[PDB]
């Protein structure tokens, strides 16, 4: 007790000095390209699913300090890395941007997230190096290949190119990264923002003119022109991103089975009662009639939803916060008595 | 030719 009661005072002493100091510090979240592979969504990665390396850094510390700590921590030379701060934009995108105190560089943002380009350690073992970047005449671009058969996106890395380069001149690389033959016919889009995927028509103009509002971190999506895919449910990247925009995963818990973890169903925000009900039924091998849904409140099932509801799944889900997992309670009614 | 400094739509 005697020496035990001193340690309980030492712990409250150290934990209060840290509470006071915590305003002097900021999070820097380092995200690495390997996290972009497999991402099926808009922009480069999912904020929630991605995995960061995390740095606790004095707000008024310098960049050079961070870089040094960074290169030594991560195990790279200082001149074999490039920092591309992630920038939340007004149009609803977050993108690597181009790059005094850390906090002023983050534009007061905290946590600050940064895309750290490095060389692939495998390829660097055989003499690969960080390519240089004329911050004025070059642009960094991201490539995605859409496959209409599987209706999926396939990250195809990034490229450094002179801004003055023709779109046509990039086709060989897209074809190659996608595993296609040179001079395979491609349809190209700028992924602009969610629900905006503009086709690029003139391939014989510079990148400044081809994309609207050209910046580093811009994304071009491409795809074959295979006829077998006219058949497909989402024949183009444009249509794929539209489907995605209106997409939502909802968890359905059976109110009568308490603590039922429930199951996830992928629905559309622009569905109606019938569509919602019918989908969930096909999952349970039952009749839509036999399902009663309850509204969303608190945690717990709310008021019962009436089957003549005229609204949309959006309307039902409009009281959920961005990070909140979307859940609706239901229960099953009897066929006979 | 140049990059834009900011998006606006
Ligand atoms: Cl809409
Ligand atoms: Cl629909
Ligand atoms: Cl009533």
């Amino acid at each position: 007790l005697v020496e035990r009661l001193q340690e309980e005072k030492r712990i409250e002493a150290q934990k209060r000095k840290e509470r006071q100091e915590a305003h002097l510090y900021m999070q820097v979240q380092i995200v690495a390209e390997d996290q972009f592979c497999g991402h099926q969504g808009n922009d480069m990665y999912d904020e929630e699913k991605v995995k960061y390396t995390v740095f606790k850094v004095l707000k008024n510390s310098s960049l050079a300090e961070f870089v040094q700590s960074l290169s030594q921590t991560m195990g790279f030379p200082q001149d074999q890395i490039r920092l591309w701060p992630m920038q939340a934009r007004s149009n609803g995108t977050k993108r690597p941007a181009m790059l005094k105190t850390m906090i002023e560089l983050s534009d007061n943002e905290n946590p600050w997230t940064i895309f750290l380009e490095t060389v692939d350690p495998e390829l660097a073992a055989s003499g690969a190096t960080l390519p240089k970047f004329d911050k004025d005449h070059d642009v960094m671009l991201f490539l995605k290949m859409y496959d209409p058969k599987t209706r999926s996106l396939n990250y195809c890395g990034h490229i450094y190119t002179p801004i003055s380069c023709k779109i046509r001149d990039l086709l060989p690389v897209m074809c190659d990264r996608a595993g296609f033959i040179q001079d395979t016919s491609l349809i190209l889009y700028e992924e602009v923002k969610p629900n905006l995927t503009e086709r690029i028509q003139d391939y014989d103009v510079s990148l400044d003119k081809a994309l609207d509002e050209l910046m580093d971190g811009d994304i071009i999506v491409f795809q074959k022109d295979d006829p077998e895919n006219d058949n497909s449910e989402l024949p183009t990247a444009k249509e794929y991103f539209r489907d995605l925009y209106h997409r939502v995963d909802v968890i359905f818990c059976d109110k009568t089975i308490p603590n039922d973890p429930g199951f996830v169903v992928t629905l559309s925000n622009r569905m109606n009662y019938f569509q919602v009900a019918k989908t969930v039924a096909q999952r349970l091998n039952t009749d839509p009639m036999l399902l009663q849904f309850f509204k969303s409140q608190r945690d717990g099932p709310g008021n019962p939803l009436r089957h003549n509801y005229e609204g949309t799944l959006r309307d039902l889900l409009q009281f959920f916060k961005p990070r909140q997992p979307k859940k609706l309670y239901y229960q099953q009614l009897k066929m006979k008595i | 030719p140049r990059k834009c400094a900011r998006k606006t739509r």
